[PDB]
């Protein structure tokens, strides 16, 4: 539209000013950097953010103005081709161009092109393509889009071989893995990788995302859905629900059975809440029970009026019995029988939730034959659902991770290069980071977060110092620097070197990394003990100074002392831990009323790793603390945790690209790297150096 | 790109001989603290000496090139901030020709040396098939600028659109910037010349997504047609 | 291919009678799919035309 | 121791314171015683209290971790938290013949995915 | 700092303490030369530097076409004719403060609305 | 000052047909020069004209 | 007061974890014994200055009724702490013979900073009895309590024999826990000993894996 184009132009126009406004603000030194960022880094972030907010607004304007008759909108609507951005870029505005994440940089001295003035941080100078493809690009817009365009072609080109080799290594490490006739996953050595395929003994094709009802809702809402009380006139099953309704009231013997039923359902709820901590209900499980019920309903032409011919015993026991027939493992012995129970656990919680008495009668309105049929079908389906001995689950898993890696395009190393880091069990990783969760109580307390941030983020005498100076001040009692005259007059009233080491500290720096002259001085004093005489200017006093003296030949001696001071003296924090950011992560937690509710917390984000040390810090949750470096998790928390971290990490790489790979595949890889007792890499060094066959 | 050429490589001596004669103190007699603001002069990464008033020297050297006395393929750059004057007689440097703009105009502002009279003077020679490209080059209307020299210049994209200041607007046309600069040393002959042989057959490449253009400049190489009449 | 990185092979060849036609009696030499254009954002192809 | 215481214271016174111382015285013783214791110183120381107390604040500040701020488009939807508050960023995953992958992120529930 | 050399050698000077009269000297380690110190300051480190900001400000600064202009009235001659640039100290941290150089009086003024300068 | 941009085009040269032949001709002419010398020894020993 | 109280908190936090490990290993320790408050720790093992008296801390522990049912030959344990940050051959020879005379089966030595290589050479000197060295600093936090650390359960000679029988295995074919593994240390697993890991599954709810010691 003509007015939509005016409205778009005026959207860019206002964003263009918003940017100039932040630029004028930055040139006037009024800009205040975000903790753990350059004043400049902070600025560029804002500029980039406004310009994108703009491209999208301008886009969403056109997208709305295009009628349903728009052939492009029509393709986007069906999902046949194209997305929002395509409309936006074509109709309204192309947007900001990036190379290496940052805007077009100054290839020429202080400018992007020779058509610009130096020190031009304007959108037009750093690659913002204001125009739509329909309108056309200016030569500058054209070349910047060309730079940005070339970047993608480079990774498309490279990724292609990197991605290829990743695939090979996964395949060669897993090839010999398959399910044997004992449901055990073993390699060419008969070494057990997984005891049962993908911890459930099921084939992945036969699985579907299903909702575990029991898991969520209020404790009251659960009760209404599941509780049958034949000893209470209000909470009995109405005689409209089943034929025996009238004769069922007050049956103490029967009530014993509904008590077991409800007690199990409550047991299950707690258990599932232990497994899925967030309260996520939707999980991939075999047998779509929802569909079986739906079918029973049309198959049997279920009359949602007349009462059922079911007994409470018919339902209660029927389910109890079906459960014993859901066979994954067959052996006649405690080990194998307990194993069978284990594999079937989760599926049963679902089964018991969907087939509880109240549910079957009130909701499903099933007849005895309908129910009898539903039961047989769950059984049949479940059995068909188990993995087939012979399944080459090894290659499957490798290819199931390999193929998605092939489609791959706080700021942490992710995607293809991270997967590379992971598989290689890379010692010197690119983005090491700790995720420090706070102590239970003080979870919402921002001031507590700051306290730990301060107690953990590394601080050196160097980070606070403006400059150090060596002076010849021969009288320890009287000073050649008239400034210092007052500092002596006090730090004397209420033998040593004539050579003075005088350092000036930055008040602004001494504040962001909260510190006192007293505490800084104390560290130096406590470092050099009784072989260095330290004095310091007060936190109040205008200039921030620390005067130091030792206890023939002394010039070089003091130059060593100043290097020790700047480089080796640690003030606050833990070693290896730099840039600590405070973060308000959202956490799903059960409320007193039962329902899972958003209760966000303050979380710390590290720029480095030291597990052993940060764990022992007061004020954190040492039960919750996580690092992306699984090599550390392994070393500190054992091989079991090493496995859990290694999976978490692998899973993230896939899900970050917005892809889904079934658990089992990632689980298997993770397990194979694990089994040996450590971190066996998917490299010529790791797997290929095991006890397998020589030709292999 | 279409207008790109590569420096054949000339002789440095006529320039070294010229320099010494134009106020260049030889390095052999340099005394850093005596002349401390001295602009250091290089010819092919060889420091030959220093000069006290580079402003005037630079103008003489530029007039030498724009006349033809100093070859047009020779690159000479003056980084004022760094106090350096580097000269390249050197072979292998990629250069492009640009229109020269001069503050020099009795009547008004800073204006492109080339005038509508030269343009008709060329199209007269276009009808003949006496005024060549060399004719524009020796009349110092146009110049050769390599990447190192590009660093110190300031180019206008369009001449007419980027010259006289402001003393309604079509909505269908693309959003364009301005001629805010009063400093303009050069002007772009035509911005489409940034493109190579293959990309120059792409119709409206300013209306395509960046790689779709990169694709065509690869496919057209595999397109059938008459390759030669023989 | 067109001059817009819009490449492809022939899927079928139809005679003039099978082809869709303008009231004016004009028929296409080539039928290209709408699905090319959006994801690709080759606007100049449409303008060329 | 004582011584120381015483011384120282014483010383212181011285210183210055013175015055115171013176016263012482016166015173018572117581114162011382116381111283021783414381221591015383603050108381013791013053009058520093203000500054010393104010200086802590700048340090709180320097302790918080950058907030990735991002837009949400009202024509883009999540697969769980079924809400129209999602962010996206496109990259060139495939060769120059298919163009623009476009990755999504439910800025509220946290799922991510591709469009091709 | 600003250090001296030995007249006679031209070789650099090393500091020596005159233990008796409690005073600093500068000795030459190539000849027998000695001279008393000008300042008590022998070594200055300087971590948070400001020397580099206004570098290469040749009076010819106006002759750079690459430099941008502004209509900001000068603190001295009040001239609305000046070229501008950012802190030439090529560090990451560095603020986006601007330095304006007068196309008449040559005085260097800044845009800093937090602090007041003289360089 | 900033670290030198190893990718600045101004700091790159293009060796065309000229210099390529010059590089080859040098090593090819010194190959001939030192084969004539090997001959001048062979022909001064026996005075073989 | 200063930063003295914090080394106390840490020694107490360490002590709780020692008590936790000991009960876990299969020894008789109460919950109130573990859950001992900080104030109560101070007013027990602190001198006439509130300085930790680690010599007092050292304690003996006996197998639970339940433990002798699974492992009969499971004898008594001795846990010794030390007030000397660096422990040498002098303090070690004292503790070493102490275990041999009191006919102890196992002995843990919780050290502050180090144990000299002189003293470390006396560790495997008195068999069938066994000696363990634990750096106080590791124990401040019980790793077993972590989100990612699942239930490991040590199997008996009969339980192991059965595992291998039930799965038709050679010890080669079992996944392996490394001897030095944080949890293998916490449980004082010996080479050949097997653990049963019970982890939660997004797949099955509960999954049992086994690991043999290195
Ligand atoms: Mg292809
Ligand atoms: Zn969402
Ligand atoms: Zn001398
Ligand atoms: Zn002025």
């Amino acid at each position: 539209d003509g007015p939509t184009m005016r409205e778009i132009t005026e959207t860019i126009a206002e964003a263009k000013k918003k940017v100039l406004d932040v630029t004028k603000e930055a040139q006037a030194n009024l800009l205040t950097a975000k903790h753990g960022m350059t004043l400049r880094e902070s600025f560029e972030d804002n500029v980039v953010r406004f310009l994108n907010e703009a491209r999208d607004k301008a886009g969403r304007l056109a997208e709305v103005n295009l009628k349903d008759l728009n052939n492009v909108k029509q393709m986007v609507m069906a999902g046949s081709k194209g997305s929002f951005i395509n409309i936006a870029q074509m109709s309204a505005c192309v947007g900001q161009q990036s190379v290496e994440g940052k805007r077009i940089a100054f290839g020429f001295v202080d400018r992007t092109l020779p058509h610009f003035s130096k020190d031009d941080y304007s959108p037009e100078s750093k690659g913002f393509v204001e125009n739509s493809y329909l309108r056309g690009l200016t030569p500058q817009e054209f070349f910047f889009h060309a730079m940005g365009g070339r970047e993608g072609l480079i990774d498309t080109a490279v990724k292609t071989a990197e991605t290829g080799y990743i695939q090979r290594r996964l395949v060669k490490a897993l090839e010999d893995i398959m399910v044997h006739y004992d449901n055990t996953t073993r390699n060419s050595l008969g070494n057990v990788i997984q005891f049962i395929y993908g911890e459930d003994g099921m084939d992945a094709a036969h699985i579907e995302k299903q909702s575990l009802d029991t898991i969520g809702g209020s404790d009251a809402a659960f009760e209404k859905r599941y509780r049958v009380d034949l000893l209470n006139t209000d909470h009995t099953l109405d005689p409209s629900l089943l034929e025996s309704g009238s004769e069922i009231l007050g049956d103490l013997k029967l009530q014993v059975l509904l008590d077991e039923e409800y007690k199990q359902l409550v047991k299950d709820r707690k258990f599932l809440r232990e497994v899925f901590v967030d309260g996520e209900a939707n999980w991939p499980l075999p047998v779509n029970i929802r569909r079986i019920i739906q079918n029973a309903q049309q198959t049997f032409h279920i009359d949602h009026t007349k009462p059922s011919d079911l007994t409470i015993k018919d339902i209660v026991l029927g389910v109890k019995d079906l459960q014993e027939n859901l066979l994954v493992l067959r052996g006649k012995n405690e080990i194998i029988q307990n194993a069978q129970r284990d594999a079937v656990t989760l599926f049963c919680c679902l089964l018991r939730s969907r087939l509880a008495t109240r549910r079957v009668l009130q909701e499903y309105r099933l007849t005895k034959q309908a129910f009898d049929w539903v039961l047989s079908n769950i059984e049949a389906q479940f059995l068909r659902s188990v993995v087939h001995p012979g399944e080459m689950v090894g290659v499957l898993a490798a290819q199931s991770i390999g193929e998605p890696a092939t489609q791959m395009t706080k700021k942490v190393t992710s995607g293809v290069p991270r997967l590379k880091e992971i598989l290689n069990v890379a010692k010197n990783m690119k983005t090491p980071s700790l995720t420090v969760y706070l102590e239970p109580g003080h979870a919402a307390d921002q001031e507590q977060a700051k306290l730990i941030r301060s107690a953990i983020e590394h601080t050196t005498l160097k980070s606070v110092t403006i400059a150090s100076e060596i002076y010849y001040d021969p009288d320890p009692r009287s000073t050649v620097i008239p400034e210092d005259e007052e500092i002596i007059q006090l730090h004397f009233s209420l033998q040593q070197s004539p050579w003075l080491l005088r350092l000036e500290l930055d008040r602004a720096a001494m504040n962001d990394k909260d510190l006192t002259m007293g505490q800084v001085g104390e560290r130096i004093k406590q470092t050099f003990k009784n072989d260095l005489f330290v004095i310091w200017s007060e936190d109040n006093d205008e200039k921030l100074i620390i005067r130091c003296r030792v206890v023939a030949e002394e010039d070089h001696m003091l130059k060593k002392i100043e290097n020790t001071m700047l480089e080796n003296i640690t003030l606050r924090g833990v070693e290896n831990i730099e840039r600590v950011v405070m973060m308000k992560y959202d956490r799903k937690v059960p409320s007193p009323t039962g329902e899972y509710v958003k209760e966000p917390e303050w979380v710390l984000e590290t720029d480095g790793v030291n597990l052993s040390e940060v764990m022992t810090v007061p004020g954190i949750d040492p039960t919750r603390i996580y690092t992306n470096s699984f090599i550390d998790i392994m070393e500190v928390l054992g091989i079991e945790a090493g496995r859990a971290a290694l999976y978490k990490e692998v899973y993230n790489v896939i899900a970050s690209d917005g892809s889904y790979v079934n658990y089992r595949h990632m689980a298997l890889l993770v397990d194979v790297m694990t089994t040996q007792g450590g971190l066996t890499s998917v490299t010529r060094h790791g797997f290929n150096r095991s006890n397998t066959g020589a030709l292999m | 790109s279409l207008m790109s050429c590569i420096s054949v490589g000339t002789d440095p001596m006529p320039i070294i001989t010229f320099l010494s004669e134009w106020g260049m103190e030889p390095l052999e007699d340099y005394v850093p603290h005596q002349s401390p603001d001295a602009t250091r002069v290089f010819v092919n990464g060889v420091w030959h000496g220093v000069h006290r008033n580079p402003a005037r020297l630079m103008e003489t050297l530029r007039t030498l090139r724009r006349k033809g006395d100093i070859n047009p393929e020779v690159s000479m750059i003056r980084d004022i901030r760094e106090k350096e004057l580097k000269i390249f007689t050197d072979a292998g440097r990629v250069y492009r020709p640009l229109f020269i703009v001069e503050d020099d105009e009795s009547l008004g502002h800073k204006e492109l040396k080339v005038r509508k009279g030269h343009i008709a003077k060329l199209m007269a020679t276009e009808y003949q098939d006496e005024y060549t490209w060399s004719s524009l080059l020796n009349e110092g209307l146009v110049e050769y600028i390599d990447a190192e020299e590009e660093e110190s210049i300031l180019i206008a994209m369009q001449p007419e659109d980027l010259e006289p200041a402001e003393a309604d607007v079509d909505p269908a046309k693309r959003i364009r910037v301005s001629h805010h600069a009063t400093t303009f040393t050069h002007c772009e002959i035509h911005p489409s010349m940034i493109l190579g042989v293959a990309a120059s057959i792409i119709p409206f490449p300013d209306h395509n997504q960046s790689p779709r253009n990169t694709y065509q400049s690869a496919m057209g190489k595999q397109a059938m047609g008459v390759f030669l009449t023989n | 291919a067109s001059r817009h990185g819009q490449k492809g092979t022939i899927g079928i060849t139809y005679r003039r009678e099978d082809m869709p036609f303008t009231a004016e009696g004009i028929v296409p030499d080539l039928i290209i799919n709408p699905h090319a254009i959006p994801s690709r954002m080759t606007v100049a192809h449409l303008i060329e035309c | 121791a004582y011584k120381a215481r015483y011384r120282i214271i014483y010383s212181n016174v011285i210183s210055k314171n013175n015055p115171d111382l013176k016263h012482k015285i016166a015173n018572g013783d117581i114162t011382p015683e116381f111283l021783a214791t414381c221591d015383a110183k603050d108381l013791a120381p013053a009058p520093l209290k203000q500054k010393i107390e104010e200086i802590a604040k700048q340090n709180l500040y320097n302790a918080q971790g950058a907030t990735i701020e991002r837009s949400v488009t009202d024509r883009f939807t999540c697969g769980k938290c079924k809400e129209k508050k999602v962010s996206y960023y496109q990259l060139q995953t495939r060769s120059a013949d298919e163009p623009l992958t476009t990755f999504c992120t439910c800025e509220a529930c946290g799922n991510r995915w591709k469009f091709s | 700092t600003t250090f001296r050399f030995c007249r006679d050698c031209n070789n650099m000077l090393y500091p020596r303490e005159d233990k008796e009269n409690n005073r600093l000297l500068f000795e030459c380690r190539t000849c027998s030369y000695v001279e008393e110190a000008g300042s008590p300051l022998v070594y200055r480190h300087e971590l948070i530097t400001n020397i580099g900001e206004t570098a290469g400000v040749v009076q010819d600064i106006g002759s750079d076409p690459t430099l941008p202009r502004s209509d900001r009235e000068c603190p001295k001659c009040h001239s609305r004719e000046n070229v501008f640039f950012q802190s030439q100290q090529r560090r990451k941290d560095t603020s986006m403060v601007l330095f304006f150089v007068c196309l008449s009086c040559s005085h260097i003024f800044t845009s800093d609305q937090k602090n007041k300068r003289t360089q | 000052k900033d670290q030198d941009d190893r990718d600045h085009f101004g700091k790159k040269r293009l060796d065309l047909a000229g210099p390529l032949l010059a590089q080859l001709f040098k090593t090819l002419f010194k190959k001939l020069t030192k084969d004539i010398f090997r001959y001048m020894q062979r022909t001064v020993e026996e005075a073989h004209d | 007061d200063q930063e003295n109280e914090r080394n106390i908190s840490r020694l107490w936090r360490a002590f709780r974890t020692v008590k936790e490990m000991v009960k876990d290993r299969g020894y008789f320790i109460t919950q109130e014994e573990v859950e001992l408050p900080l104030e109560d720790f101070k007013a027990k093992y602190c001198d006439s200055m509130g300085r930790p008296q680690r010599k007092m801390m050292s304690f003996q522990a006996n197998p639970t009724e339940e433990s002798i049912s699974k492992f009969p030959d499971m004898g008594s344990l001795w846990v010794e702490f030390c007030d000397e940050p660096s422990v040498g051959v002098k303090t070690m020879k004292t503790f070493v013979i102490h275990i041999q005379e009191k006919n102890f089966q196992t002995g843990i030595f919780v050290y502050q900073n180090n144990i000299t290589p002189s003293a470390m050479k006396l560790v495997p000197s008195i068999p069938p009895a066994t000696i363990e060295t634990f750096n106080e600093a590791a124990l401040v936090v019980n790793i077993t309590h972590h989100e990612l650390v699942p239930k490991h359960i040590r199997l008996s000679s009969d339980e192991k024999r059965e595992l291998l029988k039930r799965y038709r295995l050679k010890e080669s074919q079992l996944p392996r826990i490394q001897r030095a593994d944080p949890v293998a240390l916490y449980l004082g697993l010996k080479r050949g000993e097997v653990v049963k890991i019970i982890r939660k599954s997004e797949t099955s709810g509960r999954y049992a894996s086994y690991r043999i010691c290195m």
